[PDB]
């Protein structure tokens, strides 16, 4: 599961030989790339559109955890590090997309929204790994706004309820990926995400 | 940081950043970013007028955000809301 | 209104770094250019040289680092994308050469930081990265004035040539194939410092065309250079009409519609304005009127007309008044046509000679002369060396067959088979020229070819098709044009770029009509142009405009194309001023009955005034 | 023109620039922009004492002993111009004016450029240790140190702008003038024999320089894509080609520096 997107099931990932491969420098473009739109709605369900059964989350959690101290078996320690980094990978995208779609705490309510709080549970459980990536997530995230990068965009308001939330998120991940044959606001908006 | 920040250059600045250059329980924060350990304190005393319009422009995007210091510095202006606000609350209850 | 004001500061950052330039520019000759003229100027040695020039690159690496990665970045991203295009399929509406790409803010910006965090790690995959490349014209301005420096401090301290090594022709020079291709902005890919210029191919494309009127207006701009036809038209367009304006000397033609007098007409009169004339001189008009006696009326659409009805004289394989074959024939695919050379007679060089100045006469006042030319007798006209890769445009058949033969000699066993076909250096003229073997070198009959010289071999072939059996005509429509034209103003433009401005496009296009032409009717009408046959759009637009095909450009109509809806009336026909290119229909209530009015003044093929 | 009170010359009356400064220096007598058409009416309600023209060779040999012996060249005066600045405007301001002319300026102004210390002053003026007394500074004695300081940094430059603009687009006339300002520059550049004088020499240099440039940058930016303001800034830098090319890289520098950040 995590390790997917790698490899070839259904989508110009696939068929990248002679079929769509006019001289080797397109498979040069087509490859240095691994698909996470699949690992990305995985991801997507198992943090926002499953309940709060919580059981699912930990389950997760405890075979990572256990193949990432696992030493008798030869090489098993490697490949759970590379495992586990991809799915903290997929964790933050969500929870930078869940966080920056809601308001701040307006109404002094004191309450995280639910999946919002399975995201920070994510991190907790696996600290030295979430610290690290969520260090390069915040600096793609700065790097345009650096220098004149833009791509200016247009302000949205922002959602005060969860329902509001879950709306926008579910768009841009439960997608399909491919099959084979208003400056200022922008800069704001990703000084706000940083 | 000990020299006050007189040019008014963005070049030179930057060039002044740059060129300066056991129980788990017991484990303790150690702030030295480029050197020298850093208080909020002196940083806020340093960057003074800067931070005054901060907190009188940009009080409703800026000053929002969870753990904010642009409005526990606030003067009136926040602080004619938040008391009024609680006190109508406990004169309906 | 920040990008305004970051891509002024980038203009203002070019103007500085170019004087740097122009200033280190003169360091080599200082002493004779600027110590001698300057009553007062400073002496400079030869260290200190050097050492000027480590000070500038040392303040301008800060400033090399920040554009190149913006242009590796977005290059790689514009790659990509073209890479996604190939594989993918057309049809699901998130492929980039889908029609959709040609939501709400929440939604737009959402997908841009999820671009952003999925290409830090190179993700990326099987989604179109979001890059609005309009906005950054601030980088393209710092991009356009570092190659300035380094396009000129170089200085200080095409036409493909390889014959061998064939590959298909169907992805080779796909123009060949297709030559149906040549739309008015194609790429040029379809149709077929350096290294920098080179790196950056797709992002230098994209610049040029979304930021050329302002970047293109800089005095050393590389997307002006870099720019193909849309630049190098306009360029032409107002060249010639500066020499079309300033001339107060006109000239009168007069000729009938019959076929073997309008020949001898326009012969009679063309001789007669050179006879006052010079050979040196050019013969640069302020406008040539024609007039078809039978049928009053003088206008544009009458000049229009003729340029096609000369044209049909010479395009038809029949035979011409001896004041004797014909003139053209087509030897590889059917438009092209190549000159004849036939008995060589003094006659028939005018005949190739008066045929150049029609084609000038035609560029000279921009309307269309229907006269299709082959790529090799266009390059010969402009005076560019004729190469071995045009060749493929005088047929594919030959080059094809003969591509083989080059292929087939990196064997070994080639010398056997070579034994075989026993090839001599003799070449049998076509049925054309009645057949007959020639001489390829002295004694080549005697002496057959080897695979050692099929490199030698091949070029002997291709020339003696293409110069010197039409030596004379190549010779003698050459300065037709020149008469016409003066020398310096045919260099800019390609063998390509002439075709597009003297036949217009290839084809009646009816999606570039409709954005050309100005007025429930209307979509009636639309519908029957676009399922009316293509034998008889020419037609149409030789009943709209007096020519059978349609200029290149927008401005290729003076006045613009316009059709006005009369009141109501099934009586009566559609009726075309060509002098305006203005068309008037009644206002039909009906679809399928109204194409009946169209059909029946389609036919008539008749003007008036 | 101008309007004096003390003079009664108002409302049509009114008297030349040239009587302004002399006739009725000290007075009530201010510009006044209307009816640019008119002409002097100071002889009408004043003494004028502007109707008489002196010896001209000696009024020149005069200026040559002063410029020698005195060191009168660096006081400004009452309006904050140094002499040279002063000079510039009326070179002018009196080639528009004269060729309205139907049948001294321009020769000193050339001869005050000659020497070394009045360019010394012109170029470094609003630098400090050289103060204007119509300059918001200059008056740092009663405020607060922390005042103080953030106005030592920073040295006045407007002054400089206005000279050098003046030469460059103002002075739209013929090239001496520019000519003999770099004359006397390149000379005191090269000169190895006065002890101290090269470091000097090159740091004058440097500010001049840096005026040229933002003038400039200023005119090329406004104009679209060769004027004689623009080609009278390019002779500049040809003839200290060492001195301007490093000089514009540290120019185009500045202003690159927002956008890239
Ligand atoms: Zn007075
Ligand atoms: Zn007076």
């Amino acid at each position: 599961m995590i390790m997917f997107g790698s490899q070839e099931n259904k989508d110009p990932l696939s068929a990248s030989s002679r079929i769509g491969h006019l001289l080797p420098e397109e498979q040069v473009y087509l490859n240095q790339q691994s698909g996470t739109i699949r690992l990305d709605c995985f991801t997507h369900c198992l943090i926002v559109k499953c309940t709060a059964d919580i059981l699912l989350l930990d389950t997760l959690l405890g075979t990572l955890v256990k193949e990432l101290q696992n030493k008798y078996t030869p090489g098993r320690r490697e490949e759970a590090i590379a495992v586990t980094m991809r799915f903290l990978r997929s964790v933050a995208r969500v929870f930078v997309i869940l966080s920056v779609e809601m308001a701040s705490s307006k109404k002094k309510n004191n309450f995280i929204p639910q999946p919002i709080g399975k995201c920070k549970r994510v991190f907790q459980a696996l600290l030295p790994y979430a610290v690290e990536e969520l260090c390069n997530v915040a600096e793609s995230l700065i790097v345009p706004v650096r220098m004149g990068i833009a791509r200016p965009t247009a302000p949205f308001t922002l959602a005060s309820t969860s329902i509001d939330a879950m709306q926008g998120s579910e768009e841009l991940f439960s997608v399909e990926p491919l099959p084979p044959r208003s400056y200022l606001t922008s800069a704001s908006s990703l000084a706000r995400a940083y | 940081l000990e020299v006050l920040p007189t040019k008014m250059s963005y070049a030179a600045n930057l060039k002044n950043v740059m060129n300066m250059q056991p129980p788990l329980t017991s484990f303790r924060p150690q702030c030295s970013f480029m050197g020298m350990v850093i208080s909020h304190d002196m940083l806020l005393g340093r960057w003074r007028l800067s931070l005054e319009l901060f907190g009188r422009v940009f009080m409703e995007d800026v000053g929002a955000e969870p753990g904010s210091i642009l409005t526990e510095l606030g003067g009136f202006e926040v602080k004619e809301s938040k008391f009024r606000r609680e006190m109508e609350k406990l004169r309906n209850q | 209104s920040y990008l305004t004001s970051a891509s002024s500061l980038a203009r203002a950052y070019s103007i500085v770094i170019r004087q740097i330039s122009d200033l280190m520019g003169l360091i080599p000759k200082y002493n004779h250019l600027v110590y001698s003229q300057i009553p007062a100027a400073v002496k400079l040695t030869y260290q200190d040289a050097v050492n000027l020039q480590n000070y500038v690159e040392e303040k301008l690496i800060p400033t090399w680092n920040w554009m190149v990665s913006i242009m590796d970045s977005t290059e790689a991203q514009l790659r990509y994308g073209s890479a996604l295009a190939s594989a993918g399929d057309p049809g699901h509406p998130n492929h980039p050469l889908h029609a959709s790409q040609n939501m709400s803010a929440r939604g737009d910006f959402l997908n841009y930081a999820l671009s952003l965090m999925r290409s830090h790690n190179d993700e990326h995959s099987d989604v179109l990265p979001v890059l609005d490349v309009c906005s950054l014209k601030h980088v393209a301005y710092v991009f356009q004035a570092l190659i300035y420096w380094i396009k000129a401090m170089n200085q200080q301290t095409g036409c493909i040539p390889p014959n061998p090594f064939e590959v298909p022709l169907a992805e080779a020079i796909p123009l060949a194939d297709q030559p149906h291709l040549l739309q008015p902005n194609a790429r040029k890919e379809d149709l077929f410092h350096d290294m920098l210029l080179g790196r950056w191919r797709l992002s230098l494309e994209l610049f040029g065309r979304v930021f050329m009127e302002d970047v293109g207006a800089e005095p050393g701009s590389i997307l002006t250079e870099l720019g193909g036809f849309e630049v190098k038209e306009s360029k032409f367009r107002r060249e010639m009409e500066k020499l079309r304006n300033q001339q107060s000397r006109d000239l009168s033609l007069e000729v009938d519609r019959d076929r073997d007098l309008l020949i001898q007409q326009t012969m009679r009169q063309l001789n007669n304005h050179f006879g006052r004339r010079c050979a040196t001189t050019p013969m640069a008009v302020h406008r040539v009127k024609v007039t078809f006696k039978d049928e009053p009326g003088e206008g544009s659409g009458v000049a229009r007309s003729f340029y096609t009805a000369i044209a049909q004289a010479f395009l038809s394989n029949e035979k011409l008044p001896n004041l004797n074959a014909p003139l053209f024939y087509q030897p590889g695919k059917r438009g092209f046509y190549t000159p004849r050379p036939g008995k060589n007679t003094e006659a028939r060089l005018n005949c190739f000679r008066n045929i150049g100045r029609i084609l000038g006469l035609c560029l000279l006042q921009n309307e269309l002369c229907p006269i299709t030319l082959n790529r090799h007798v266009i390059k010969v006209l402009l005076g560019r060396k004729v190469n071995w890769h045009d060749f493929a445009f005088f047929d594919p058949v030959m080059y094809e067959s003969l591509r083989q033969l080059i292929l087939a000699s990196q064997s070994s066993d080639a010398d056997a088979v070579f034994s075989a076909m026993d090839l001599a250096f003799a070449i049998d003229l076509c049925k054309e020229e009645g057949g007959g073997q020639v001489e390829l070198i002295p004694n080549g009959v005697n002496i057959p070819v080897t695979p050692q010289n099929v490199y030698e071999y091949v070029r002997k072939y291709a020339e003696h098709r293409m110069l010197v059996v039409a030596e004379q005509p190549l010779h003698a429509m050459r300065k037709g044009l020149l008469d016409v034209l003066p020398k310096n103003s045919l260099e800019d433009l390609t063998a390509e770029d002439f075709r597009l401005l003297v036949n217009g496009c290839g084809e009646v296009n009816v999606q570039m009509l409709i954005s050309f032409t100005s007025f429930q009717f209307k979509r009636w009408f639309w519908s029957i142009v676009e399922k009316m046959s293509m034998t008889e759009r020419q037609d149409l637009v030789y009943f709209w405009t007096s020519s059978p095909s349609l200029p290149a450009s927008e401005e290729g109509f003076q006045p613009m194309p316009s059709i006005t809806i009369r009141p109501p009336d099934d009586q009566h026909l559609p009726t075309a001023n060509t002098c305006i290119s203005r068309l008037y229909v009644p206002l039909y209530s009906s679809k399928q009955i109204l194409k009946q009015k169209l059909l029946l003044a389609i036919k008539t093929k008749n003007f008036g005034f | 023109i101008f309007e004096c009170r003390t003079c009664g010359l108002l409302e049509s009356l009114c008297c030349c620039t040239e009587c302004a400064r002399v006739c009725h220096k000290g007075h009530d007598c201010k510009l006044k922009r209307t009816s640019p058409t008119a002409y002097c009416d100071c002889w009408e309600k004043c003494k004028c004492k502007t109707l008489i023209a002196g010896q001209k060779s000696a009024r020149l040999d005069l200026l040559y002993r002063l410029l020698t012996a005195t060191n009168l060249v660096t006081l400004p005066n009452s309006r904050g111009e140094h002499l040279l600045l002063f000079l510039v405007q009326t070179v002018a301001r009196q080639t528009v004016e004269h060729c309205q002319y139907r049948p001294f300026a321009q020769l000193a102004l050339e001869r005050v450029l000659q020497d070394w210390n009045a360019l010394k002053s012109m170029i470094m003026f609003g630098s400090q240790e050289n103060k204007d007394p119509l300059s918001a500074s200059s008056r740092i004695g009663h405020l607060l140190p922390e005042e103080q300081v953030y106005l030592n940094q920073q040295s006045g430059t407007i002054r400089l702008d206005c000279f050098t603009h003046c030469l460059i687009v103002k002075c739209t006339a013929d090239i001496l003038l520019l000519d003999t300002l770099l004359g006397t520059l390149v000379k005191e550049l090269q000169n190895k024999y006065t002890p101290g004088r090269r470091e000097e020499a090159i740091a004058v240099t440097m500010r001049f320089l840096r005026s040229v440039a933002r003038v400039f940058v200023i005119l090329s930016v406004e104009m679209a894509s060769i004027p004689q303001p623009i080609g009278k800034c390019k002779r500049v830098f040809q003839a200290l080609l060492p001195y301007a090319v490093e000089e514009l890289c540290n120019v185009a520098e500045s202003l690159i520096v927002p956008v890239r950040m």
